[PDB]
RNA sequence: GUCAGGUAGAGAAUACUAAGGCGUACGAGUGAACUAUGGUUAAGGAACUCGGCAAAAUGCCCCCGUAACUUCGGGAGAAG
RNA sequence: AAUUCCUUGUCGGGUAAGUUCCGACCUGCACGAAUGGCGUAACGACUUCUCAACUGUCUCAACCAUAGACUCGGCGAAAU
RNA sequence: ACCUCGAUGUCGGCUCGUCGCAUCCUGGGGCUGGAGCAGGUCCCAAGGGUUGGGCUGUUCGCCCAUUAAAGCGGCACGCGAGCUGGGUUUAGAACGUCGUGAGACAGUUCGGUCUCUAUCCGCCGCGCGCGUCAGAAGCUUGAGGAAACCUGUCCCUAGUACGAGAGGACCGGGACGGACGAACCUCUGGUAUACCAGUUGUCCCACCAGGGGCACGGCUGGAUAGCCACGUUCGGACAGGAUAACCGCUGAAAGCAUCUAAGCGGGAAACCUCUUCCAAGACCAGGCUUCUCACCCUCUAGGAGGGAUAAGGCCCCCCGCAGACCACGGGAUUGAUAGACCAGACCUGGAAGCCUAGUAAUAGGUGCAGGGAACUGGCACUAACCGGCCGAAAACUUAC
C-alpha cells in the first residue's frame, strides 16, 4: 500500500471502538 | 515460594493429580505463595474416572513447599514437594481425604477442616 | 595466610602459586633476594609459615614443606640450619628493606632478608 | 571466644546430649494450640549442625507418609525440653545432603557398633 | 565523538598546566663520611649500603 | 524531653523472648558520658547539651581541644557530639561535669539510632538506584547493565538536575526509628536493641528517645 | 609434499609427556563503575521474546527391546 | 491456499485465554492439468505449530577470576 | 509548502524519566425519581498508586485470572552517538492479478551487515586553588534545597440505624496483610581461583609409602569472613497554621430578606510547618568557645620584599569493612596499626609414622586426630625510621 491506507485501517478500527464506547455509556444513562 | 506457572501435586482425592497455578490471591501484584496461601489453579492431569476433569479453573491452598519457611520460634519446616488441596468458596476441601503430612501453619489461617483430615500436622 | 585482595601477581592464581614457591626456594638458598615491592610483601607471610614448620621439625612437618617448595636441597637447609637457628626467636624471621626503583618501568623495588641478629 | 560473650553466656542452655550428624534422635518440641500446651516428638536422623554457640543449629530429617520432611531447630531453643539420642550413626561427611535423594533401603544409615 | 571546534588558546593552556611533576623530599644521609641527600623512604637502605650513589 | 547517649556498636546476636520466640538483637555499648558544655538560648540562640565519649591518651589531643576540656574540668575524650533539646525546661536537668550511663533507658523504650552506614564505593545504577538492565540475551549489544535513556529530544535539550546515575554510594548518616529496646544490661553498660542499626562493628551511634512513639 | 616416540584410546580425535623447540620484543600495580570471555546458584521452570536466539540437557561400550507408514531398501542409534 | 481483499469468514480440535496452527465447509475479489494437477515412504544448517527433559531467557538478580577500564615510568596517533 | 535533500535515521518493544488535568482508585462536598446496601450527576483536589498472562510485528483490540484502581494526554506520534530489528522501505525466489515484452502491484510469502576513542553545554560523583581583614582547632545555628506521602481484609460497635421482607449501615475503636524503600548479616539461603576431604588420565620427586604439576579451581561433597536476597528489623505516623468546593453566625444598601459590602467561624491525601538527609562560595561568606599570642635582615623607610618560628597541618612510613587516583579514618616506640608466634571460635572430618586383623582390596587403635584464610584475646619478634616542607596582625571615622 504505497498510498498508505494500511495505517488508516487501525485509525478506522479505533473509531469503531470509540463509537462503541459512546453507546454503552448511553446504555448507562437509560438503565440508571 | 510457589508463583504463577508453577505445577503442584494435588494431595486431595478429588480426582486431580497435578495443577498449574494461575494466580496468587491475597493482594494486587503478589508474587509468592507459601504454606497457607490460596491460589487459583487449572487441573493439568486427572485420573480417568474422576470427579474433576482436566481443563477447568479451580481454587486450592498450598499445604507443603520445598523452600524452607521460618517460624516465630526461629525453627524451620521444609517438605520435599509442593502440594495443594482443592477447596471451595467456603474454605473447606472438595475431597474427603488428605494425603501426606501438612504444615502447622494451616491452623492459624483457619483451615480447620483440612488440619483435622490430614494424617500428620507438622 | 590471608589471600590476596586484588588481582594476583603473575596474571593468574596458578602462576602466583608457582611464583611464590620459587621466591621462597631462592630466599632460603641465598639469604637475601631483591625483587619487586609487592612481590616482597606477598612473600613475607608465605615464607615465615614454612620456617615455623622447620622449627617444630618432625616427619610430618618435613612432608608439609615438601609439598610447597618441591626442592630437596633447600628443604634440607630448612631443617638443619634455618630451623634450629630460630629455635628461640618467636615470629618475625624476615625483614623488608625498600630500595631504589627500576628503570624500564619504574616499579617499586625492595630487598627481603632473613633476620640474623640473635 | 568472641567479643559478644557476656550477652550469650546467660542464655546458653546446658545438658544438651552430645550428638553429631548421622545420629538418630527424637526431639520433644513444645506446641501451642487452642491455649493448650503439649509436646510432639519428631524422630529422625541428624543431617546438619552449624555451630554458632548460642546460634547453634541442627536439623532432623524424617520420612513420613511417603513424603520426606525436614525440620531445623536452634540447639539452645526453649521450645525443646528434651533431646534423646537413640543410636550412633557411622558416616564420613559432616553435612549429609546426599540423603535427600535416597528413598527406602538406600537411605539406611550404618550403626556405630 | 569528535571535537566540534578548535579549542581556544586559553582553554588548552589551563588544562595543560595540570600535567605536571612533583619534586621529592630529600633527607641528609651520612654514609662514607660524605653527606648525601636521599628520599626518606630509602633512609634505611642507604645506611646499610643497598643503594648506590651515582 | 528526649534522652540520649553516645555509644559504639559491638555486633549482633540473638536472644529469646518470654513466649519462647526469638528476637534478633543488636548489642550497643552505651558507655558512660560526661556533659562538657551546655548551650542556652541567651548565649547560643538554641538549647542543647554537648556530650563527650571515648578514651584517648592525653598526648593525642590537639592543644586547642585540650584547653576546651579544661574549661569544663574534665579529662579529654575522643568523640564530642551534641543532643538538641527544645527548651530550658529540659536543659535545666543537665549540668557540666555530670556523668550519664546506660541506665537512663528502661526495657521496652523505643529509641532512634543514628550512624554512618557502610561504604560501597563507586556503584553503578543497577545496584545504587535499583534500576533494571536490558536483557541478557535476545541480541542486546553490550547494554546488559548500563542505565539506558537519559532525557527528551531537543525540547528538554538538557538533563533535568537530580536524575539518577552512577556515583559513589553509601557512607552517609542514616537514622532508623522506633527500634524496641529489649534489655538494658546495667552491669556491663550494654543495650540490647532489637533489629539492625547503621554502621560497622566498632562504629559510633547515638540512641535517643523516639520522636514518634516516645 | 615427506617423517609420525610413550601412556590411556577404535583413532593422525582428546589429556599428560620423551627427543626437540620455545617463553614472540612495552612493563609495574591495583578487590571502582561498565564492556568481553569463563564459573556457580535457593524456590519456580519458557512466565522472557518476533521466535526456546543464547545457554542447559542428551553424549561411550555391552545386553534387552523397539510404533504409524512404506517404493519392502527403510523408519532405527526410533522410543524405552 | 506461498493464491481469499472484506478477514481475526463460519463450524470443530488443542489452551485458563490461540489474528498463528491442524480438520472441514465453498460464498474460488483473482486455483487448475508438462509456465504441469493431486498425493507420496526416505531426505532438509529451509518455513509453521504442539509436547516431554532441561536450564539465569525470565520472576530478580547475586558472587569469583581473567583482558581492557583506573594509577605510575617509556614511546606516542586520528577523524574534527 | 516557510526551516532542513554538500543527510533533520522512519513503526513497534525494552531501559529511563519529567510535566499537564479534561481524575481510574484513595481524600472533601452539593443535588437526587437519595429508605438501607449500592448507585446516578456535578463541583473541589495532581500527594501517592495504577498487576501478570493467550493471539498479532503490531499501536489498537478481543480474551483468561485478579485488584482499591487496572486514567487520558504532551515532551522530533519523548527516548536507536542508550539496546533490539519482528514490520515498513534495495539487491534473491515464488503465488494471484496486470502487460505481447523488459517488468509492475495500489496484494501475499521465505531470507536480508545497525559505524564512531566525548571537544563544548547538560547531569551523577570526587579533588586542587583562593576567599570569608592574624594563623589554627573543637562543637554547632539554620537562609535555601532534596527525599517520603499508596492501600486492603477481618473482629467489636451491631444482625444495631433503615426496611413490611430480602437485605443491611454512618461515625468510633482493635488485629493481620499486599506492593515500595532504607539499614543490617543473628537466623535461612547464594557465591568462595592461597580452606578441608574423595577421586579419573598422565608426567615427575631413584623406588615403596607419602605427595606435587596439568587437564574450566580437572571433576565431585562441604565451606568461616566479605559481598548479597530469597533473609532479619524499621518506615511512610500523631498534632498544628492558612485555605479550595461546600456549610454558616451576626448584618445593612433595600422598614422585610440576604453567609457580604464592615466583622466572625467550620472545612481534604492538595499548600506551610511536622519526619529523614545536604547545606555559611548564605559575597550580609554566620555563632559559642579554646590554643599560638612571637623574632630577625634589606631597599630608604612610606610601604614592600626576604628569612626563621609557635599553635597546627602536609609529605615519607604501618594500615583500614574508606577507596578508581585524590580524598576520609586509625597508628607511628610514651607503640597493639599490619604481619609473624601462642591460644580460642569456626570449617573440614579422623593426618603422617607405627601396631594389629585379612591372601587382598581394605578395616580398627594411637586420636573430636591432622590441616586451615578473613572473627576474638594475648605477645614488640618483624616493619612504622638517628626527617624534610609549609604555616601568625597596615589602619582609620564615630558613638561609647
Amino acid at each position: 500500500g504505497e498510498t498508505k491506507i494500511e495505517t488508516d485501517r487501525r485509525r478506522i478500527r479505533e473509531r469503531m471502538a470509540k463509537l462503541r464506547r459512546e453507546i454503552r455509556d448511553m446504555k448507562k444513562i437509560r438503565d440508571t | 515460594m510457589i508463583q504463577q506457572e508453577s505445577r503442584l501435586k494435588v494431595a486431595d482425592n478429588t480426582g486431580a493429580k497435578e495443577i498449574l497455578c494461575i494466580r496468587v490471591l491475597g493482594g494486587s501484584s503478589r508474587r509468592y505463595a507459601g504454606i497457607g496461601d490460596v491460589i487459583v489453579a487449572t487441573v493439568k492431569d486427572a485420573i480417568p474416572g474422576g470427579n474433576v476433569k482436566r481443563g477447568d479453573v479451580v481454587k486450592a491452598v498450598v499445604v507443603r513447599t520445598v523452600k524452607e519457611r521460618r517460624r516465630a520460634d526461629g525453627s524451620y519446616i521444609k517438605f520435599d514437594e509442593n502440594a495443594a488441596v482443592i477447596i471451595k468458596n467456603d474454605n473447606d476441601p472438595r475431597g474427603t481425604r488428605i494425603f501426606g503430612p501438612v504444615g502447622r501453619e494451616l491452623r492459624e489461617k483457619k483451615f480447620m477442616k483440612i488440619v483435622s483430615l490430614a494424617p500428620e500436622v507438622l | 595466610p590471608k589471600p590476596t585482595k586484588g588481582p594476583r601477581l603473575g596474571g593468574s592464581s596458578s602462576h602466583q602459586s608457582a611464583l611464590l614457591a620459587n621466591l621462597a626456594t631462592s630466599l632460603f638458598e641465598h639469604g637475601r633476594i631483591k625483587t619487586t615491592e609487592p612481590k616482597a610483601r606477598a612473600l613475607r607471610p608465605y615464607a615465615e609459615k614454612l620456617i615455623t614448620h622447620a622449627k617444630k621439625g618432625a616427619l610430618h612437618n618435613r612432608r608439609e614443606v615438601m609439598k610447597k617448595i618441591r626442592d630437596k636441597d633447600v628443604v634440607h637447609t630448612l631443617f638443619a640450619e634455618i630451623g634450629p637457628f630460630y629455635a628461640d626467636r618467636n615470629g618475625g624471621y624476615t625483614r623488608i628493606i625498600k630500595v631504589e626503583n627500576r628503570k624500564g618501568d619504574n616499579a617499586p623495588m625492595a630487598v627481603i632478608e632473613l633476620v640474623r641478629e640473635k | 571466644m568472641n567479643t559478644l560473650d557476656f550477652v550469650d553466656q546467660a542464655s546458653l542452655r546446658d545438658d544438651i546430649p552430645t550428638f553429631s550428624p548421622g545420629d538418630t534422635v527424637n526431639v520433644h518440641v513444645k506446641v501451642i494450640e487452642g491455649s493448650k500446651e503439649r509436646i510432639q516428638v519428631f524422630k529422625g536422623v541428624v543431617i546438619r549442625r552449624q555451630g554458632g554457640g548460642i546460634s547453634e543449629t541442627f536439623t532432623v530429617r524424617k520420612e513420613s507418609y511417603g513424603v520426606g520432611v525436614e525440620r531445623t531447630f536452634p540447639v539452645h531453643s526453649p521450645n525443646i525440653d528434651h533431646i534423646d539420642v537413640l543410636t550412633r550413626g557411622d558416616v564420613r561427611r559432616a553435612k549429609l545432603y546426599y540423603l535427600r535423594e535416597l528413598r527406602g533401603k538406600k537411605a539406611k544409615i550404618k550403626e556405630k557398633r | 565523538a569528535v571535537p566540534k571546534r578548535r579549542m581556544s588558546r586559553a582553554n588548552t593552556r589551563s588544562r595543560r598546566a595540570q600535567w605536571k611533576a612533583e619534586a621529592p623530599g630529600l633527607v641528609t644521609v651520612s654514609v662514607a663520611g660524605q653527606q648525601r641527600k636521599v628520599p626518606r623512604r630509602l633512609l634505611k637502605a642507604a645506611r646499610l649500603g643497598l643503594v648506590d650513589l651515582d | 524531653a528526649r534522652k540520649g547517649i553516645l555509644g559504639t556498636k559491638l555486633g549482633m546476636t540473638q536472644v529469646f523472648d518470654e513466649n519462647n520466640k526469638v528476637v534478633p538483637v543488636t548489642v550497643v555499648k552505651a558507655g558512660p558520658n560526661v556533659v562538657t558544655r551546655i548551650r542556652t538560648t541567651e548565649r547560643d540562640g538554641y538549647s542543647a547539651v554537648q556530650l563527650a565519649y571515648g578514651e584517648i591518651s592525653p598526648r593525642k589531643v590537639i592543644k586547642p581541644v585540650a584547653g576546651q576540656f579544661a574549661a569544663a574540668g574534665v579529662n579529654p575524650r575522643r568523640h564530642v557530639a551534641e543532643l538538641r533539646l527544645d527548651d530550658e525546661a529540659a536543659v535545666a536537668e543537665y549540668e557540666v561535669g555530670q556523668e550519664l550511663t546506660a541506665e537512663i533507658f528502661s526495657d521496652g523504650a523505643y529509641v532512634d539510632v543514628t550512624g554512618t552506614s557502610k561504604g560501597k564505593g563507586f556503584a553503578g545504577t543497577m545496584k545504587r538506584h535499583g534500576f533494571r538492565g536490558q536483557g541478557a540475551a535476545h541480541g542486546a549489544q553490550a547494554v546488559h547493565r548500563r542505565p539506558g535513556s537519559i532525557g527528551g529530544c531537543a525540547t528538554p535539550g538538557r538533563v533535568f538536575k537530580g536524575t539518577r546515575m552512577s556515583g559513589r554510594m553509601g557512607n552517609d548518616r542514616v537514622t532508623t526509628q522506633n527500634l524496641k529496646v529489649h534489655k538494658v544490661d546495667a552491669e556491663n553498660g550494654v543495650l540490647l536493641i532489637k533489629g539492625a542499626i547503621p554502621g560497622r562493628n566498632g562504629g559510633l551511634v547515638v540512641v535517643r528517645s523516639a520522636i514518634k512513639r516516645g
